[PDB]
């Protein structure tokens, strides 16, 4: 919706980082002697109402380098915003495209692609799949912003949040469906039992033959207190270019930014954990041609059931 | 006192339009989301690949303005139940597009017309939109008391108006509504915007609309009489109807141009206010009852339970 | 040139007058501002360039339909629900508003000037049809005959009291204001466009939404042909003694037909909806079309 | 499964018609003087365990014409059957392909394509979509077998079947989901209230620009008896080539064939129908990129609710 894009745009720290990220990449790719010879082909993949288009314009001006912008956006309601802006403000430098990036047949290859396809668990908006499908129209020496992102997990004890999830039971579905799906939540009344550890990582452009975005990750969390595990808080980090990063991981959290709340993977049954014991969690990223989903299971100190098998309770639409 | 809005089918500048409407005391504005005449192709080339923006930007108003002050309108050219297959298919795609844009803006309500008997494919498309995503946006079905065919002037030489008392035939606009909402399976998002005509029908035709979800009552400017002072008023027939409608607490919409050119457009609204103040006040019953209108509560069992 | 800086994308109408000055109406049906404008081109081939125009003016709202009122006057069917009259000055550089009466309750979609030239008839999206006097600037009569949006109205060329109308109620009405009941229904698909025959007072043609162009006599038995694949927007006869009919549609094409409704010319020049056509009075073999693609194409019709 | 293919194959009337259909098409496409010059490229699309491959071999032998067979099949379990047959019996004349026909990049264009992708309502197995996607590797003068198929509907009164559907209510879904989905059923204890009428028709190869397989059909059924409508029985006819047809429509039913039982579209609430009244039903064929489904509604003598809106209760997977 419009007001969903509005609240995204009301985060100036994020776009200043995107501005700075592109700014540097322009300087690296284009030398001083080729300032007015080389025009860089930028392609905002998922332009929305065009905060990046703007940021790309600011970045090019502070860098003092020439750019040619595309603005690919599938949402046709947002494309109305883009075209009105483009007519009034931007002009012919920005070419608004109303298409899926996986489908779009590009008339030109890009030097840079810029995207904003990251959720609270990074890859939960299928940034891997979209950017893989948009990879063909990147130059062989082309850059992706972001170039990398990683998801983190940490076990939590919260009798409040457990009881909150419990109360999301709905008619006409599985009685325990609510436990087999992640939630975006400002975690407040909870206890982080162990330090966050990396779960899934993705690099763009992906150069691994037969690119597979399916994953399986085992994590062991050393617990130093007695407690009762109720779920796993999820965070993420992303590298835009080099030393330009965004993060919602508590220890490396970008200061001031408020564009992503943490995500919560619950479990059906609470699990008691003695001091000295290790919480062992297993996380799968699964997919078919239509859907992508996560499954997860606790294996220590006791086994849980595998959550969300075959994405029965939760899928992410391709 | 009374909640009133303004219907327009011409908005050259959205910001300026609201200002005028708001200055006249109206609470909200019914207007198109795409230009009424801007007919769009979705199948045949080359018109389907028409460049440029399809409508106004959402940035022209604040999010809150869209959410509280604007009511969407389906464009008049959209006819989903057309006999021509091309116009049907085009109207389908266009209807979804306009409805989706309405949801994008986060409009509180959206107007769709019931101006004929068969609105099956209209209902099928709307139902699909309702079951796509999640939204609380209401849908006000524009339905007249008296069908346009039945209030036309008897000025066609070889086609005179029906001068016969057809009891069932004069209730046809209710049957239009009934069938539509049945197809849609009594969606709580679908309500009535009852359009009042110049000549009110028989009493039974009006009683038909008792117990129906009337959210709006559209009042044309044409139906207003003029008094000795030279300002808009209504007949004693219409007055009794408005008095009934005030009990239901509907939102009165004004549509059409200013026929009372000498006076302001506020005069129309001021008359509804005049009527609002001039009603029999709520008795002790209705004073206390005000709040529990059609609120379902479980019967008390002071034997089984302790009160 | 003492006119707006830029005209709107969607060209709605185009008419030639006696000498051969091309009148242009245009509406913005997209973007921030949904207004209209009027333009004059003493040089037809200069169109639609705003820097090379004789006259130009910005209206309050969009222009749905217009028509040449003599040589100086321009009659406008506005979206505001108002019929507007503008008049060229003596120099023919400015365009001042003569009148602008908000009588229709909805978009005025069609307008046509009657034989006398002091009267005109309008059709709106509201069901009303209204008869105007251009001198006193008032509505003479108001007729709610149809049961749907009035699509097209067309005045009889040589008869003041007579005019055609058509609407989405699937009624083609022949009028005559002398009768107590003026309207008279002429005996599948909705009628969209009307055109009187120039040489015959009892003959007319109508285009429908399905693309069929039809040939009707007042007496009765009708002829037709499937010209376009989509709705026919307008029908305009040539100034020839033996006239050619130019048909225009939303299928983005133009066709010129003979008396027997047989295809002579074809032109897929436009990329958007073809809105109007106007034969050059100087050169009868020339035909100017305008569309929403913002083209002003000049066709050489083989005659 | 294997035994699902087994029961298909245990219908000799169907394949004899397919054999005869191909037999004639070979004679029409290849004259007598070009008997041993012209080898026709046949392509069985959806070969299964290969009854058509066999039929195509028989058809070519009785016709005495040369053929080159492909056997496209997506089901990899069936492809095991095909390859074992191909190695032992067929040979290099049959080229077994293990792929989707919509995906498969053909190394050669076909003179004939043969398919068996029809269910009880003809297009309920998405034969339109599959053959549309396989259309590109057909010759410009190529033939499809079947070349056409049509679905029929007829209103039925059955208090038995209504009560049967009712009892298909399941936990953890909509209480009335069972009414918004078709069933394959041998209709026995029922009453056909009106004569079947055609619903949806499909022609292959489709030559209509921007091929759309979405449809909307209004049918009016004159009833001559008092009754209570409970649903709509569905049948189908198909034209294999010319005068070679298959049908489960009662009045034109192929004698002996038992490879398709009728289909049943129920309604939530029974509808009383007086003698002289017309039952008016509306049927939509709907689709998106992922799914295809039907919706339906009764509009006379009284209105029903629209059944299966957005395929909530029933979808057919693409
Ligand atoms: N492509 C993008 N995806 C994403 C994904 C996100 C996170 N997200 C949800 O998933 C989500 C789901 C919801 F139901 C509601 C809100 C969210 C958010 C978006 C905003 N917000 C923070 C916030 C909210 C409210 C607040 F008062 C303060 C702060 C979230 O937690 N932000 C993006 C920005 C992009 F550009
Ligand atoms: N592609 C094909 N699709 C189709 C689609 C069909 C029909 N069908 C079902 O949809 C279906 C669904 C079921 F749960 C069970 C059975 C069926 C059948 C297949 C067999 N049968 C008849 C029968 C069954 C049992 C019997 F003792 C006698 C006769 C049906 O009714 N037959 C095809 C053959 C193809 F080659
Ligand atoms: C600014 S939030 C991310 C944006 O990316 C857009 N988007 C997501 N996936 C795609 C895709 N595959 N192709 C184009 N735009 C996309 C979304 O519609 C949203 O506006
Ligand atoms: C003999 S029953 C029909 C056969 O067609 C196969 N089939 C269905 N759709 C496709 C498709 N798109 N590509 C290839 N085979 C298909 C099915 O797996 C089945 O064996």
């Amino acid at each position: 919706e419009s007001q969903t894009y509005e609240v995204f745009e009301k985060d100036p720290i994020k776009y200043s980082q995107y501005q700075q990220a592109i700014y540097k990449c322009l300087l690296d790719r284009v030398p001083e002697e080729e300032k007015d010879t080389n025009v860089q082909v930028l392609m905002v993949l998922g332009a929305g109402r065009g905060p990046l288009v703007n940021a790309s314009l600011r970045a090019a001006k502070q860098a003092d380098r020439r750019i040619k912008l595309y603005a690919v956006e599938k949402n046709p309601n947002a494309v109305v915003t883009l075209e009105n802006w483009q007519f009034e403000e931007w002009g012919s430098q920005v070419t608004v495209v109303s298409s899926d990036m996986r489908e779009w047949v590009a008339p030109e290859k890009a030097d840079i692609i810029v995207s904003e396809l990251l959720g609270s668990f990074a890859d939960n908006e299928l940034s891997p799949e979209c950017l893989d499908g948009a990879q063909h129209f990147l130059k062989d020496d082309g850059v992706s912003i972001p170039g990398e992102y990683t998801s983190f997990l940490a076990p939590i004890s919260s009798s409040k949040l457990y009881n909150e999830v419990r109360a999301c039971r709905e008619k006409d579905r599985d009685p325990e469906a609510q436990f087999e799906m992640p939630y975006v939540v400002r975690l407040h009344n909870f206890h982080q039992l162990s330090a966050p550890q990396p779960c899934f990582t993705f690099s763009h452009p992906n150069r691994d033959p037969m690119i597979d975005n399916n994953r399986y990750c085992t994590l062991e969390f050393p617990v130093e207190v007695n407690t009762v595990l109720h779920g796993f808080a999820g965070y993420f980090e992303t590298v835009l270019y080099q030393d330009i990063t965004l993060s919602i991981r508590p220890e490396t959290h970008s200061p001031g930014m408020f564009s992503w709340f943490p995500i919560l993977f619950p479990i059906k049954q609470p699990i008691t954990v003695r001091e000295g014991q290790t919480i062992c969690v297993r996380f799968w990223r699964c997919s078919n041609s239509k859907k992508v989903w996560y499954e997860w299971a606790v294996t220590a100190p006791v086994c849980s059931a595998i959550h969300n098998p075959t994405g029965r309770s939760y899928t992410i639409g391709l | 006192r009374v909640s009133s809005g303004r219907d327009l089918n011409c908005v050259p500048e959205i910001a300026d339009t609201l200002g005028a409407v708001a200055k006249q005391g109206f609470d909200f504005l019914c207007m198109p989301v795409f230009h009424p005449r801007f007919k769009r192709e979705f199948i045949q080339e080359p018109a389907k690949n028409r460049p440029g923006p399809q409508t106004r930007s959402d940035l022209l108003l604040s999010g809150r303005d869209w959410n509280t002050l604007i009511v969407g309108k389906l464009s008049p050219w959209i006819r989903p139940d057309s006999k021509v297959e091309k116009i049907r298919r085009n109207s389908e795609a266009a209807m979804l597009q306009e409805l989706n844009f309405g949801a994008y803006l986060g409009l509180p309500a959206f107007l769709l017309p019931l101006n004929q008997e068969d609105n099956t494919n209209l209902a099928r498309v709307l139902t699909n939109h309702i079951h796509t995503g999640h939204h609380s946006s209401m849908f006000w079905m524009r339905v007249p008391l008296v069908a346009p065919e039945d209030l036309r002037d008897d000025i066609i030489e070889n086609a005179p108006t029906t001068h016969t008392e057809e009891y069932s035939g004069e209730e046809k606009t209710w049957m239009w509504w009934h069938n539509f909402r049945t197809l849609c399976d009594y969606s709580k998002r679908i309500a009535v915007a009852l359009e009042i005509g110049a000549d009110l029908p028989s009493n039974h035709v009006i009683d038909r609309w008792l117990g129906e979800p009337i959210k709006a009552a559209i009042l044309p400017t044409s139906i207003f009489l003029t008094n000795k002072k030279g300002f808009p008023v209504l007949s004693k027939m219409h007055q009794r109807l408005i008095f009934r409608l005030l009990k239901l607490e509907v939102q009165f919409i004004i549509t059409g141009t200013n026929h009372h050119s000498e006076k302001e457009f506020c005069s129309y609204l001021q008359y509804l206010e005049y009527l609002s103040q001039n009603r029999p006040p709520p008795n002790a019953y209705e004073l206390f009852a005000k709040g529990y209108e059609d609120y379902l509560q479980s019967p008390l069992q002071p034997l089984m339970d302790n009160l | 040139p003492n006119a707006p800086a830029c005209m709107e994308r969607q060209l709605e109408a185009a008419r030639y007058r006696s000498d051969g000055a091309l009148l242009l109406g245009a509406s913005s049906l997209s973007g921030r501002c949904w207004a209209g404008s009027l333009w004059l081109f003493k040089d037809p081939c200069a169109a639609p360039n705003e820097g090379f125009c004789s006259a130009g003016v910005q209206t309050e709202a969009g222009v749905a339909d217009l028509t040449w009122v003599g040589e100086r006057g321009i009659l406008v069917a506005s979206d505001s629900g108002a019929v507007e009259l503008w008049e060229l000055d003596e120099n023919e550089t400015l365009i001042v508003s003569k009148f602008c009466k908000y009588e229709h309750d909805d978009i005025v979609s069609t307008v046509s000037v009657l034989s006398s030239g002091t009267q005109a008839v309008s059709g709106s999206k509201d069901i009303c049809i209204k008869v105007w006097d251009l001198a006193q600037q008032v509505v003479l009569s108001s007729y709610r005959a149809h049961a749907a949006q009035v699509t097209c109205v067309a005045a009889s060329p040589h008869k003041d009291s007579v005019f055609l109308s058509c609407s989405e109620d699937n009624r083609i009405l022949l009028w005559d204001t002398r009768c107590p009941k003026p309207a008279s229904q002429i005996g599948g698909y909705l009628p969209t466009s009307l055109a009187w025959h120039p040489q015959q007072s009892e003959v007319f043609v109508f285009g429908d939404e399905n693309g069929t162009v039809s040939l009707v006599d007042t007496k009765s038995c009708v002829l037709s042909s499937a010209v376009h694949s989509q709705c026919v927007t307008g029908l305009v006869f040539s100034p020839h003694s033996v006239p050619f009919l130019a048909s225009l549609s939303e299928d983005c094409s133009l066709a010129v037909l003979d008396s027997s409704l047989s295809e002579l010319f074809r032109s897929q020049a436009h990329r958007d909806f073809v809105r109007d056509a106007t034969w050059s009075p100087l050169n009868h073999s020339l035909l100017t079309t305008v569309g929403w693609d913002h083209q002003v194409v000049h066709h050489v019709v083989p005659t």
